[PDB]
């Protein structure tokens, strides 16, 4: 008969549109209350943690995260910076290129990824 | 601490913004993450192929329909739902046989075309989909190990020298490149596929079509036209030598970069480097927004040429499939397009590096040079279009209330006319010159009238308009004068405050949400227009260059038999029809709300049910609030959700609509 | 919590800080104005976003910015009262 | 250097060098000479067996498929393979004959996998340079072991090459014009 | 020479000398195929059309070994069901081997064997991954069966592994000329 | 079945049903078969999503890791 396929229907329908979905949304519930839920969206999960110290141990992946990363011989490169401000050094100015770095590299902002502190 | 429950809206608001992704640290991980996603992504479109190949096989009356085509109607599966009445008969049904729903997509004319003849060949190319869908999978998982398998070889990599680091750049370099790419898609992907499908034309949907003929000879490949007498629709000869031409110029066409050797080929960087070009190709939010700009035009010349060039057996023969396709597919264009400006919106806010102030090279710099001429301009075009398509609509509308039809104004579509005439005189130059002449091309050309012309119009001011908000979005979401700067804020934001005037709905993502409701006005007005004409070809010619005609002799007329369907008389096969229509506008009422009243209202309010909930006797010694904290709907998670129940409900609300009048 | 920034072209008006409703600016020592002061924000942990120091700052582009962080946001950037996350 | 010191440019004349490049396509085209003498050692060596092979048929003829192995050489290709469908392409409706179908097709599929584990196997995969251009490393411990042996012997190969493809052209279209035997006189 | 250049940057680089390149020695005018190098055949270094230049070769010697083994069974099937040899059990009387798929499939017993067959090959798929993803102790084409008989000479393991490739290699054209001979000729025998 | 809309009744459009039964059981378990294959590598392959790449396993799982031939001319053919 044109019917005889409602014997799968009986049971798929009920099962995907009723078990299927109950249990679907009691294990995301459970889900939820895990330490380890939505740790790709939800700032300070443990296992975002392990995996940005998983990243740094990569030798590639050491440097990466330095905005000034690049620089093949940094030393040349500060060598020549002292070199040009001492040239335009105005008149008898105290400052050197070295602390102008260190203290232009140095901000405060403690509120700054403080959500690193729980997991 | 711990979230509250905006944790789950805040979540899935960016579920797929891989780039905001904690673990994400580099391009490598969000190109594999992007390209195993792009493999899932496949695999649940074979599988949806397979879905309907199987209900096609299993609940379906294939096998009949296409022995009588014209007059029979398709099933796209059986009803199985214990709510109906387990006495009488449904009207889905023939008394005691099993319920059916009658299938409005089309696959029945594309599997009758394409050269099925039996449930068996359905049965076979479901499983054969279905095992696509698993080697989709099998490549995914494969990728991802090779991937990994580079990483771990980094483990036995080192240079020697300081320059090793370089290879941090070239770990994607499979997915990132570009050259090879385009070579590779233009030529395989586009023109051997079409050559494929023109061997598979030979083989199979001509020889199943017509009495036995040659071994498949060279005279297989035809120039007719269009519009074959018979089945009323084009020459499958015709469709196997347009697949063929396409597919030998894609595949000259795909030797043009330098793919897999140095020595041949121009690479698109110089290409760009030499032309009013040259921008950041490596943004993948920028060729995303590109790439869904080409599959707009393509969607929307999809809608157009099925109707106008019914391609299928027998689809002109359907009055349901006809507007069905049509809707769908412009619908589909209008997202894709919105889709192109959206993300070159955030491509803006994301993946674009600008001069200091005044270095003129890129193109973006050159378009945010004077970005304020081009949003004033459109601004104009936009004014004068409405401006000047209500006012003679008012015209019309109030002259033929007063009894004066004749006192319209009435622009005749004179270069729309102009058009039509030079191509017709083209096509009817290129039949007189046959000796199997007596063509026909359907709606290829159609009678053009003052009516036309307004709602053409209209369709521009829409274009215009939905263009201007997605265009002032992407100019001004790095700063406009208001907010100078909005680079530094993520993409969608609530708002900047009170003060300052005011700065509601002042983020780039709020422009997109802006004209999303343009967008789907523009598309109810384009798919107003090809269903008022299907309708009746006369009447829209006549009556539609005055508003109230599209009111009462469009929506008010024809809505009879849809809103007749379940009543206290009994019930049609349109019950569903008539209830998914009052549902869709449930649901697009209910979105009203979540766009005009705002957040504190119902934080208010929330709070007032907290105070409930840690009142009550037996809650306050179960849940004191301070694991899930409920909370309102932020500002941003509001307008989307406003948006997607409008969205739903205005596009829901047309397919009813559409089955009830034309079926 | 948010993110809110003292700019340099700060006056010392002081009206940000009176503006705020829950402590988080206040006034510093300093020498890049004729008052010799400029506002500062050690408390943003208490910034609920209201941006009402952004309504009162009178620079020709505000010269302290509130930056809102919704996937950040604690029990105190909240105004939470019924419940405690602490 | 002309021609990227390829073998083949020097004068018979000696203490001259004919360097014949009229167009000067090996100053145009340096990144193709290896190409370049690649497709013409080819060129020679297909035009050696072609000229041999359009000599040798007018005395044997080997006895096979009578569709073909019969006629003129000029009526020795279009015969010897058929009313193909397209071209090249077989009738898989009806294999073994009975209508149409080819009969070299195996010498252009033999053909088609030795090249393409030929010159393709030698250039795609981890090649070619100036000196190793026709160097297929097949018969080379033939090849003399003397620096100028191995020069001369090249350069009589390539030159045989060039004659034998202005000599093919030359027969061919002799027998397309006249027909007639070896002499392909009129 | 077994590297390609000696070299920092590929701009400067510094090709190998000719007459110092490892060399196939299987086509001669190929240099060797490293990739190659340690797998059991890897003594002709045949490799042209460069499929492992891009292809796992865990992936292609597990191909190669189904390919041979089912090759090596194939062209005994077809042997003796032509030369006779139809199973003890009736409804077997399949005349010739040509038609004897057709027969047998519409009988109902090749139902069965496909399924047989495919379970197997599913778990084969299982045992492949893990094998490629270094997860399982697995090589290529090693399914764990026999392994007793195996040689244990570290030498002449080597030999066996190779005498099952060039057998497998051997079958594989074996039972493609045989196919292929039954027919466009039904005289059909394993002399044909 | 009831129609409705005025086409179907003023044009005898009828939907004809095969008295047969479509595909038997034994087929649709053979489908089914391979869409449970599909669903547990779809499961697996959610999974492998969902934790994202690993780094660190040079650190603990065995072999070298492996760059085909191909993927190296890739890399130094430009980007
Ligand atoms: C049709 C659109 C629509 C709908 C349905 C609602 C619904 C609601 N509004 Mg609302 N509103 C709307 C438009 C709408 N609004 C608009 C356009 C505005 C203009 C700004 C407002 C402004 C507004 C304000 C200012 C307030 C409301 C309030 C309310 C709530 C009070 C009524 C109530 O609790 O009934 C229950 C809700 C229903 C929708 C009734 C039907 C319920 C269904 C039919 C039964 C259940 C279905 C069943 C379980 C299916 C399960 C789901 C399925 C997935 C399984 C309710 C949630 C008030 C409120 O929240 O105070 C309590 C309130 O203060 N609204
Ligand atoms: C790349 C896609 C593709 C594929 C796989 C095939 C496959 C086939 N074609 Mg075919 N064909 C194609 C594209 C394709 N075609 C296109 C685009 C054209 C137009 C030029 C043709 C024109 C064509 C002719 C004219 C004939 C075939 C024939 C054949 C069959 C044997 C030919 C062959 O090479 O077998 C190995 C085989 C089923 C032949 C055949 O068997 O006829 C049915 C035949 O006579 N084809
Ligand atoms: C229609 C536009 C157009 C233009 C302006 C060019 C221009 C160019 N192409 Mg090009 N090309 C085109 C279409 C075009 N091509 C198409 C459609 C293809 C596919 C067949 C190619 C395939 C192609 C290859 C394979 C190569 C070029 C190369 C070149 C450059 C050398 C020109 C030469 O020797 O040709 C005469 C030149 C810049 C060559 C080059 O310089 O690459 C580095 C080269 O190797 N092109
Ligand atoms: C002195 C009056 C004046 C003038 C010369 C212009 C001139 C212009 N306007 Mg404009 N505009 C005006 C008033 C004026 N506007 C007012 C009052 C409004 C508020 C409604 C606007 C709103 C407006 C918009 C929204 C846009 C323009 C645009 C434009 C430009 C294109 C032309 C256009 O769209 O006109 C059409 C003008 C209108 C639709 C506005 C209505 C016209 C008003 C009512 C005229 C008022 C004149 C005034 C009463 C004269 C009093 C004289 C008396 C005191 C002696 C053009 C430079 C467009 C643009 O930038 O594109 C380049 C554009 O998008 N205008
Ligand atoms: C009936 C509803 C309606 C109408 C008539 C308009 C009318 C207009 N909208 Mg608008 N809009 C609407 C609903 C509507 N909107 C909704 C629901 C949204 C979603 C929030 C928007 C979102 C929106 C945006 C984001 C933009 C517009 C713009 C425009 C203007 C387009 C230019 C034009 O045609 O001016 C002609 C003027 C009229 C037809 C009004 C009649 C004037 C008298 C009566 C004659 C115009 C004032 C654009 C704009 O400002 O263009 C310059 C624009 O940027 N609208
Ligand atoms: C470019 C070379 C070439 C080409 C395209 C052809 C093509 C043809 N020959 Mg022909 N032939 C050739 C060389 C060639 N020949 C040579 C060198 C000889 C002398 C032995 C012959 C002797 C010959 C005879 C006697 C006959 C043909 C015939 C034919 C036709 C039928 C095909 C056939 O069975 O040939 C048979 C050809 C051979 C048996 C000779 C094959 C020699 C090949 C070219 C050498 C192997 C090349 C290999 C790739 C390199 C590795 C080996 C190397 C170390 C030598 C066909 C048009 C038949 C016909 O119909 O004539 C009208 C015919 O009766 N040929
Ligand atoms: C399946 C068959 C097949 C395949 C894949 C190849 C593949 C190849 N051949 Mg080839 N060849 C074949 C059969 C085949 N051959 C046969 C049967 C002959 C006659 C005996 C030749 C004679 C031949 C010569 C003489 C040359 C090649 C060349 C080439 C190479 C360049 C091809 C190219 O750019 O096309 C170009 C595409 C065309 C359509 C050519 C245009 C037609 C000309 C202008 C006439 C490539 C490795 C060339 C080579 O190795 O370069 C160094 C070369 O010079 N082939
Ligand atoms: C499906 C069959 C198959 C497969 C998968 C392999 C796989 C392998 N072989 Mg192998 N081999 C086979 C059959 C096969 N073999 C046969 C039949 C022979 C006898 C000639 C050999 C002889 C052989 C030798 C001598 C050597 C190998 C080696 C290898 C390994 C590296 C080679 C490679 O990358 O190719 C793998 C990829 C493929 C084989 C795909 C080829 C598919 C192409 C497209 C088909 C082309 C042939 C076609 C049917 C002919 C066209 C007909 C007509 C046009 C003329 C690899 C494990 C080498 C080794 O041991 O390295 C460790 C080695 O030295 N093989
Ligand atoms: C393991 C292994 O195998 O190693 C191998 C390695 C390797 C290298 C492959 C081998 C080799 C060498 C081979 C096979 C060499 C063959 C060389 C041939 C056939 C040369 C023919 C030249 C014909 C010419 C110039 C015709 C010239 C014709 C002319 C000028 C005709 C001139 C006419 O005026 C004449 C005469 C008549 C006029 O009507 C018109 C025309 C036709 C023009 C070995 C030995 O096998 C060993
Ligand atoms: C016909 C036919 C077929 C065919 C064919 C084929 C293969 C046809 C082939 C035709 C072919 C191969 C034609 C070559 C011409 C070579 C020329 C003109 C060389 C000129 C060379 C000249 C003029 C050289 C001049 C110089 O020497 C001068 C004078 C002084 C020297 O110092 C320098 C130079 C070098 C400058 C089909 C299609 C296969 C089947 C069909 O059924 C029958
Ligand atoms: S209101 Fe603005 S300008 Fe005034 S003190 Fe505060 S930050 Fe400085
Ligand atoms: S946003 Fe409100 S709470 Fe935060 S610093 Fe500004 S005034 Fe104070």
């Amino acid at each position: 008969k044109y019917g005889d396929q409602r014997k799968f229907a009986a049971v798929l329908v009920p099962l995907t549109t009723l078990v299927f979905p109950a249990v679907a949304m009691g294990m995301f519930v459970l889900y939820s209350f895990q330490e380890d839920a939505f740790w790709r969206i939800v700032p300070g999960t443990k296992r975002a943690r392990e995996l940005d110290e998983a990243w740094r141990e990569h030798p590639l992946f050491a440097n990466s995260k330095d905005p000034l990363d690049g620089l093949i011989n940094p030393d040349d490169y500060e060598k020549g910076l002292e070199e040009a401000w001492e040239r335009a050094k105005p008149a008898g100015s105290t400052v050197t290129v070295k602390d102008k770095l260190k203290q232009l590299s140095k901000q405060n902002n403690p509120h700054w990824e403080s959500w690193r502190a729980m997991s | 601490g711990r979230c509250a429950s905006s944790r789950y809206l805040q979540v899935l608001g960016s579920i797929h913004d891989i780039e905001c992704g904690f673990g994400i640290d580099n391009t490598l991980s969000l190109n594999l993450q992007i390209f195993t996603a792009h493999w899932g992504h496949l695999t649940i479109i074979l599988i949806w192929v397979s879905s309907n190949l199987y209900h096609i096989a299993s609940n379906a009356n294939y096998s009949l329909w296409v022995k009588n085509p014209i007059p029979s109607m398709p099933i796209a599966h059986n009803i199985w739902d214990p709510h109906f009445t387990n006495s009488t008969s449904t009207p889905y049904s023939h008394t005691i046989i099993t319920t059916i729903l009658i299938a409005y997509s089309g696959i029945y004319n594309q599997l009758y075309t394409s050269g099925f003849n039996t449930i068996n060949q359905i049965y076979k190319t479901t499983f054969t989909f279905s095992c696509l869908a698993v080697i989709s999978i099998l490549l995914a998982k494969i990728h991802i190990n090779t991937h990994s398998e580079l990483l771990h070889k980094l483990a036995s990599h080192t240079s020697q020298i300081p320059s090793f680091f370089q290879l941090l750049y070239f770990l994607d370099v499979a997915i990132s490149s570009v050259n090879i790419r385009f070579n590779f898609h233009t030529g395989i992907l586009v023109g051997l596929f079409s050559i494929g499908y023109t061997g598979h034309l030979l083989d199979i949907t001509i020889p199943a079509s017509r009495a036995p003929l040659i071994h498949t000879s060279p005279s297989y490949l035809t120039f007719f036209g269009g519009l074959k007498s018979n089945t009323s629709s084009l020459y499958l000869t015709d469709i196997a030598h347009h697949h063929l031409a396409i597919g030998i110029i894609s595949i000259l066409t795909g030797h043009l970069y330098s793919s897999f050797r140095a020595a041949l080929g121009t690479y698109i960087r110089d290409i760009l480097y030499t032309s009013h070009l040259t921008h950041s190709i490596k943004s993948l939010h920028l060729a995303l927004s590109l790439i869904l700009a080409s599959c707009t035009p393509l969607t929307s010349t999809t809608a157009q040429h099925i109707y106008s060039l019914t391609p299928y057996f027998y689809l002109s023969y359907d009055h349901i499939y006809s507007t069905a396709l049509y809707v769908h597919h412009s619908y589909i264009t209008s997202f894709l397009a919105i889709a192109s400006h959206a993300h070159t919106a955030i491509t803006l806010v994301r993946d674009w590096v600008a001069p200091l102030e005044q270095e003129s090279s890129s193109k973006q710099i050159r378009i945010h040079t004077h970005k304020a001429a081009i949003i004033s301009h459109l601004s104009w075009v936009s004014l004068w279009l409405g401006f000047h398509t209500l006012a003679v609509y008012s015209h019309n509308d109030t002259c033929i209330a007063f009894n004066s039809p004749s006192k319209q104004i009435l622009i005749e579509a004179s270069n729309g006319q102009l058009i039509q005439q030079a191509s017709g005189k083209a096509l009817y130059g290129t039949i007189n010159s046959i000796n199997n002449y007596n063509k026909s091309f359907d709606s290829f050309i159609h009678p053009i009238s003052p009516g036309d012309l307004y709602v053409h119009h209209a369709i521009a001011l829409g274009l215009h308009i939905t263009v201007l908000i997605l265009l002032k979005g992407g100019l001004e979401a790095r700063g406009s004068k208001l907010m100078p700067d909005k680079m530094e804020h993520s993409f969608g934001f609530s708002c900047d405050g009170p003060g300052r005037g005011g700065t509601c709905d002042i983020s780039a993502w709020d422009s997109f949400y802006l004209a999303t409701f343009w967008m789907l006005n523009s598309n109810a007005w384009i798919s107003f227009y090809f269903h008022y004409k299907h309708l009746t070809p006369r009447q829209f010619s006549e009556s539609s260059t005055y508003l109230e005609s599209w009111f009462r002799d469009y929506l008010w007329f024809n809505s009879t038999p849809l809103i007749h369907g379940y009543s206290t008389l009994g019930a049609n096969d349109l019950s569903v029809q008539s209830w998914s229509f009052l549902l869709t506008h449930l649901a697009w009422a209910s979105g009203f709300m979540f766009l005009i009243s705002w957040r504190g209202y119902w934080q208010e309010l929330i709070d007032i049910i907290l105070y409930i909930h840690l009142k009550t006797p037996i809650l306050i010694n179960l849940w004191n609030g301070d694991i899930y904290t409920p909370l309102a709907l932020s500002i941003v998670q509001a307008r989307f959700i406003g948006l997607v129940h409008f969205s739903t409900g205005l596009i829901l609300t047309y397919p009813p609509f559409i089955i009830g009048a034309t079926s | 919590s948010h993110a809110v920034k003292i700019y340099d072209t700060c006056i010392g008006c002081t009206l940000c800080v009176r503006a705020c409703p829950t402590d988080v600016l206040e006034m510093v020592p300093a020498s890049i104005n004729a008052a010799k002061q400029v506002a500062s924000s050690p408390r943003v942990e208490d910034c609920v976003g209201c941006k009402r120091c952004e309504t009162a700052c009178p620079t020709d582009f505000l010269s302290i910015r509130v930056y809102l962080q919704d996937n950040e946001e604690t029990q105190y950037s909240l105004g939470l009262d019924l419940v405690d996350w602490s | 250097e002309f021609a990227g010191g390829l073998i083949g440019g020097q004068s018979a004349f000696a203490s001259q060098e004919y360097n014949f490049d009229p167009l000067g396509l090996a100053e145009k085209f340096p990144e193709q000479l290896p190409f370049f003498r690649e497709a013409e050692l080819k060129h020679g060596r297909i035009a050696m067996l072609a000229w041999v092979g359009l000599v040798v048929p007018e005395f044997v003829r080997i006895p096979g498929p009578e569709k073909c192995w019969q006629a003129s050489a000029v009526d020795a290709h279009s015969a010897c393979v058929x009313x193909x469908x397209x071209x090249x392409x077989x009738x898989x409706x009806x294999x073994x004959x009975x209508x149409x179908x080819g009969a070299l097709t195996q010498v252009f599929i033999f053909c088609g996998t030795l090249e393409i584990c030929g010159t393709w196997a030698k250039m795609n995969p981890m090649g070619l340079t100036m000196e190793n251009a026709g160097d297929y490393r097949l018969g080379v411990n033939f090849l003399p072991d003397e620096p100028e042996k191995v020069k001369e012997m090249k350069l009589k190969e390539l030159k045989n090459g060039r004659l034998a493809m202005l000599a093919f052209g030359g027969a061919i279209t002799q027998a397309t014009l006249t027909g007639s035997g070896f002499p392909w006189l009129y | 020479x077994x590297x390609x250049x000696x070299x920092x940057x590929x701009x400067x680089x510094x090709x190998x000398x000719x007459x110092x390149v490892k060399m196939s020695p299987s086509v001669p005018y190929l240099p060797y195929p490293e990739r190659l190098e340690g797998w059991v055949g890897g003594e002709k270094g045949f490799d042209p059309l460069r499929t492992s230049d891009i292809i796992d070769v865990y992936w292609l010697r597990e191909a190669e070994l189904k390919h041979g083994r089912i090759c090596m069974l194939a062209t005994l099937g077809w042997i003796s069901v032509d030369a006779g040899w139809r199973f003890e059990a009736e409804m077997f009387q399949g005349v010739s081997v040509i038609n004897a798929h057709n027969k047998m499939v519409e009988m109902g017993v090749m139902q069965q064997m496909l399924s047989i067959v495919g379970v197997c090959e599913i778990f084969s798929l299982y045992l492949i991954k893990e094998g490629l993803l270094g997860k399982i102790q697995r090589k290529a084409g090693d399914y764990f069966i026999g392994k007793n008989f195996l040689p244990k000479e570290e030498d002449k393991a080597k030999d066996m592994q190779l005498k099952e490739l060039e057998n497998g290699r051997l079958a594989m054209l074996a039972f493609s000329g045989i196919c292929t001979q039954a027919n466009l000729f039904p005289e059909s025998h394993f002399p044909y | 079945r009831v129609p409705g809309g005025k086409r179907t009744q003023e044009l005898g459009l009828v939907i004809p049903m095969a008295d047969e039964d479509g595909l038997t059981d034994g087929q649709v378990a053979g489908l089914f078969v391979i869409a449970l294959v599909v669903f547990i590598s779809a499961m697996d392959l959610a999974k492998t999503m969902y934790n994202g790449i690993n780094p660190a396993k040079f650190k603990t799982s065995k072999g070298k890791g492996y760059i085909s031939p191909l993927v190296k001319r890739y890399i130094e053919n430009g980007f």
